RNA sequence: AAACUCCAGUUGACACAAAAUAGACUACGAAAGUGGCUUUAACAUAUCUGAACACACAAUAGCUAAGACCCAAACUGGGAUUAGAUACCCCACUAUGCUUAGCCCUAAACCUCAACAGUUAAAUCAACAAAACUGCUCGCCAGAACACUACGAGCCACAGCUUAAAACUCAAA
C-alpha cells in the first residue's frame, strides 16, 4: 500500500514545529502536491525502518535489496499502464536480476538477514535453473507423453501388486 | 577490403534466388512430403516410448497432436 | 636556500570569459529579451557565430523561443516591429 | 527557514474568501516581464 | 498564412531606389539561408546524403579557418630582408 | 508542484473578464489546486490569429496564474480548458522558479 | 507533346501528414534509433567477465486485420525520345511511407576498433587504417571455391530466417 497523501515529506519530517502550522502549509509539504518520487522515497524509508538493523546505513546489501525493490514497483506500476515501453521493460527486468544477485550474495552471506528481507518485501527467492534450452513442441509434447505413460506404468504396477 | 568476395556473393544469391523461383513448385511439394515424413517418425518414435514402457496401446486419452502442418 | 620557487596555482589567472546573458534567467515571458536573437526580416533564430552566447544559453533561448511562438507570446516569421528599436547584440549586419 | 518562508508566504494565496478581492485587484494592475540586454551585459528595463 | 501581413521579409525603398531595395532584400534572404532553403527544397534529400553534406561543409569550414589562421600568423614574417647578403 | 498557467483570454469587458477568471481560479481550486497569486499581462494584439470555438481572435488579454497542484489535476485541467468558450488558449507550465539557476564559470 | 480548364491569381476558413531557423551544437539511449510545444511516468547494478539457441529488444523493406490520405512513390497506364527505350525526361495513379493490435527478425545493423583494468616505458612500428602495448575474460578463426549452398533441427516465418557440411576441382586464393 502506498503511504497516505497526507504524509510529510522525508525531508520536512524532523524541523522542529511542523505540527503547529496551518493545514495549507501541511499541504504544501505533503505527499499529495509533490511527484511520485517523494513517495518511493518515504516507501524506502518505511521498509528501512521495518527491515534492516541500522536504517541510516544505504550502503548495506540489505539497503540496497529495498531500494532496488522500491525501483522495482516503480516500473511495474509504470508498466500496468505503458504496455508498449520496452526501453522501460528491459529496465525492469535487468533490476530483477540485480536483485537477484544480490539476494544470492546475502543468503550465502548473512541468512538472517536474508530471511528478513524476504519476509518483510515478500520476495519469494527461487533458485536458477541448472539448464537453457529452447522446449520446442517436439520435446514438450513428448515429454507430456513420457510423464503419462509412467503414470500409467505406476498403475499398473500398483494393479499387478 | 575484397569487393570480389562481395560480388561473387551477389552472384551466387541472384543465381540461387532464380532457382527457387523456378522450381517453386516442385520445392513445395517435396517440403510437404517431408513434414509428413517428419510427423510419422515423431508418431514411430511415441509409440516406440509406450511400447517399451509395457502398454500395448497409448495411455488412455492421448492423441499425438500434429506439430509439424502449418 | 629561500629563493626556490614554491609550488602554487597561478595567481595572474584571467578569469574565464563570460557570455552577455551568464547568470541571468531566460524566460519565455520575456520577449523582448528573446527578440533581440532573431532575425528582423524571417524571425529566424541566429546561431551562436552570431549571437556569441555560450552552448548552455543558446540552448536557453532557442527553447524558450520555441515555447514562447507556440504559445502565443512571439511572432514566429518575423521580429515583432516593437522591439525593432532595442541594443543590437548581434553580429550580423545587412548594409541596410 | 523553508519552512518559515512558506507560512509567511501562504498569508498571501488566494482563498475561496478573496478570490472576488483579488481577481478585481489583478484587473487593476499590469505586471511586465520585459527586459533587454546590453551588449555589455547589462539590464535596461522598460 | 495567420500572420500580419507586409512585416515580415520586406523592405522600404529609398528615394526611388527600386534596385538597390531589390538587391538589399537579395541579400537579407541570402543571409538568413532562405534561398536556400528554397532552392534545396525542390527535391528531396534523403536523410544519409543531408548528413554527409552538413558534415562535410562543417569539417571544409573548420579546415579553412584554421588554413587562414596559419597564413595570418606566417604572413608577419613576410617583410623586408634584414640580413641581405649573409 | 508549483505550476504556472498562462491564459490567453478573449477580449472582453471588464465583468465577463472577472467572471472568466474566478471560474478558471475555482476550476483549479476544485482540481485541489492551492493559488498563490494572478498575475495581469495586459491585453494586447496576438502574435497571430488564433482561431478557438469557431472564432477568430487578434487581440487578448494575457494572464498568469502560479498554484500548487497534484500531478494527476495538470491532464484534467487542461481538458477543463479545452471546453472554457472565454479562453483562447490555455497553457500549463513548470512554474520557471523552481527550476534551478546552475553557476556557469565562463567559457573554457 | 500529352494533361487540366469543377483551370489560374488575391483573400478567408481549414489535417490521423512531417516537424525551416536553432544545429558552425555533438547531446540522450544497450543498440536500433532519437532534433515542433506542454505535462505525467521515467533512463538497472556501490567488483569485473559471462549465451546464434535462455530472457528481453532490434533501421528500412515485408506480411495479417481495421482506419486516415496532403505529399511522395515500387508497380500500372498515357506523352515524348531512340535503330530499338515498357530505362533515363513529362503527366496520372496504386501497394507502401502514417494510427491501432499482431507478426516477420534482416542491413556497409560499421568507429569495418569485443568487455573490464593498466602503462607511455621501451626496439615506436611489416604496410595502410585509427600512436604502441600489457593483464584478464568471453566469443570466434585454421588455403580457395563448392557455400549467405545441400541435408538435419528450431522458428507465427511456407519463394522465409538461424545453425551449417561433404563429394568433385585447383596451386594457389
Ligand atoms: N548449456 C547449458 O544449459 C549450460 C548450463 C550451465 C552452464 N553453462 C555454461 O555456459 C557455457 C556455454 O556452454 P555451451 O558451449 O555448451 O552452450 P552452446 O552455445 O553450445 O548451446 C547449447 C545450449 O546451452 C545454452 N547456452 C549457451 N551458452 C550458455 C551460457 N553461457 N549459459 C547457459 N546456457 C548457455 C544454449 O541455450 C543452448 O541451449 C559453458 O561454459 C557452460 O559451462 C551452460
Ligand atoms: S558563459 Fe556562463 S552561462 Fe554562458
Ligand atoms: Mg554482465
Ligand atoms: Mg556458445
Ligand atoms: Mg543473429
Ligand atoms: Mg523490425
Ligand atoms: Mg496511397
Ligand atoms: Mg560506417
Ligand atoms: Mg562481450
Ligand atoms: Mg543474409
Ligand atoms: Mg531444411
Ligand atoms: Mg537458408
Amino acid at each position: 500500500d502506498d503511504p497516505p497523501p497526507s504524509t510529510l515529506l522525508k525531508d520536512y519530517q524532523n524541523v522542529p514545529g511542523i505540527e503547529k502550522v496551518d493545514d495549507v502549509v501541511k499541504r504544501l509539504l505533503s505527499l499529495e502536491m509533490a511527484n511520485k518520487k517523494e513517495m518511493l522515497k518515504i516507501k524506502q524509508e518505511q521498509f528501512m525502518k521495518k527491515i534492516v538493523a541500522n536504517p541510516e546505513d544505504t550502503r548495506s546489501l540489505e539497503a540496497r535489496i529495498i531500494a532496488l525493490s522500491v525501483k522495482i514497483r516503480s516500473y511495474e506500476e509504470h508498466l500496468e499502464k505503458h504496455r508498449k515501453d520496452k526501453a522501460h521493460k528491459r529496465y525492469l527486468l535487468m533490476s530483477i536480476d540485480q536483485r537477484k544477485k544480490m539476494l544470492k550474495n546475502l543468503r550465502n552471506t548473512n541468512y538472517d538477514v536474508f530471511e528478513k528481507i524476504c519476509w518483510g518485501l515478500g520476495i519469494e527467492y527461487t533458485f536458477p535453473p541448472l539448464y537453457y534450452r529452447r522446449a520446442h513442441r517436439r520435446f514438450v509434447t513428448k515429454k507430456a507423453l513420457c510423464i503419462r505413460v509412467f503414470q500409467e506404468t505406476q498403475k499398473l504396477k500398483k494393479r499387478r501388486r | 577490403k575484397n569487393v570480389l568476395k562481395i560480388r561473387r556473393r551477389k552472384m551466387n544469391h541472384h543465381k540461387y534466388r532464380k532457382l527457387v523461383k523456378k522450381t517453386r513448385f516442385l520445392r513445395r511439394k517435396v517440403q510437404e512430403g517431408r513434414l509428413r515424413r517428419k510427423q510419422i517418425k515423431f508418431e514411430k518414435d511415441l509409440r516406440r516410448i509406450w511400447l517399451k514402457a509395457g502398454l500395448k496401446e497409448a495411455p488412455e486419452g492421448w492423441q499425438t497432436p500434429k506439430i509439424y502442418l502449418r | 636556500n629561500e629563493d626556490l620557487p614554491i609550488s602554487m596555482e597561478n595567481p595572474y589567472k584571467e578569469p574565464l570569459k563570460k557570455c552577455i546573458l551568464c547568470g541571468k534567467h531566460v524566460d519565455y515571458k520575456n520577449v523582448q529579451l528573446l527578440s533581440q536573437f532573431v532575425s528582423p526580416f524571417t524571425g529566424c533564430i541566429y546561431g551562436r557565430h552570431i549571437t556569441g552566447l555560450c552552448g548552455k544559453k543558446q540552448k536557453e533561448i532557442t527553447k524558450a523561443i520555441k515555447r514562447a511562438q507556440i504559445m502565443g507570446f512571439m511572432p514566429v516569421t518575423y521580429k515583432d516591429p516593437a522591439y525593432l528599436k532595442d541594443p543590437k547584440v548581434c553580429n550580423i549586419r545587412y548594409r541596410e | 527557514r523553508e519552512v518559515l518562508q512558506l507560512q509567511e508566504e501562504v498569508k498571501n494565496f488566494i482563498t475561496r474568501e478573496n478570490l472576488e478581492a483579488r481577481v478585481e485587484a489583478a484587473l487593476d494592475s499590469r505586471k511586465n516581464y520585459n527586459w533587454a540586454i546590453t551588449r555589455e551585459g547589462l539590464v535596461v528595463r522598460p | 498564412a495567420k500572420h500580419l501581413k507586409f512585416i515580415a521579409r520586406t523592405v522600404m525603398v529609398q528615394e526611388g531606389n527600386v534596385e538597390s531595395a531589390y538587391r538589399t532584400l537579395n541579400r537579407i534572404l541570402t543571409m538568413d539561408g532562405l534561398i536556400e532553403d528554397i532552392k534545396h527544397r525542390r527535391y528531396y534529400e534523403k536523410p544519409c546524403r543531408r548528413r554527409q553534406r552538413e558534415s562535410y561543409e562543417r569539417c571544409r569550414r573548420i579546415y579553412n579557418m584554421e588554413m587562414a589562421r596559419k597564413i595570418n600568423f606566417l604572413m608577419r614574417k613576410n617583410r623586408a630582408d634584414p640580413w641581405q647578403g649573409c | 508542484p508549483r505550476y504556472e498557467l498562462a491564459l490567453i483570454l478573449k477580449a472582453m469587458q471588464r465583468p465577463e473578464t472577472a467572471a472568466t477568471l474566478k471560474r478558471t481560479i475555482e476550476a483549479l481550486m476544485d482540481r485541489g489546486a492551492i493559488v498563490r497569486d494572478l498575475e495581469n499581462l495586459g491585453e494586447r494584439a496576438l502574435p497571430y490569429r488564433i482561431s478557438a470555438h469557431s472564432q477568430q481572435h487578434n487581440r487578448g488579454g494575457y494572464f498568469l496564474v502560479d498554484f500548487y497542484a497534484p500531478t494527476a489535476a495538470v491532464e484534467s485541467m487542461v481538458e477543463h480548458l479545452s471546453r472554457d468558450i472565454d479562453v483562447i488558449r490555455g497553457n500549463i507550465v513548470k512554474h520557471p522558479l523552481t527550476q534551478e539557476l546552475k553557476e556557469c564559470e565562463g567559457i573554457v
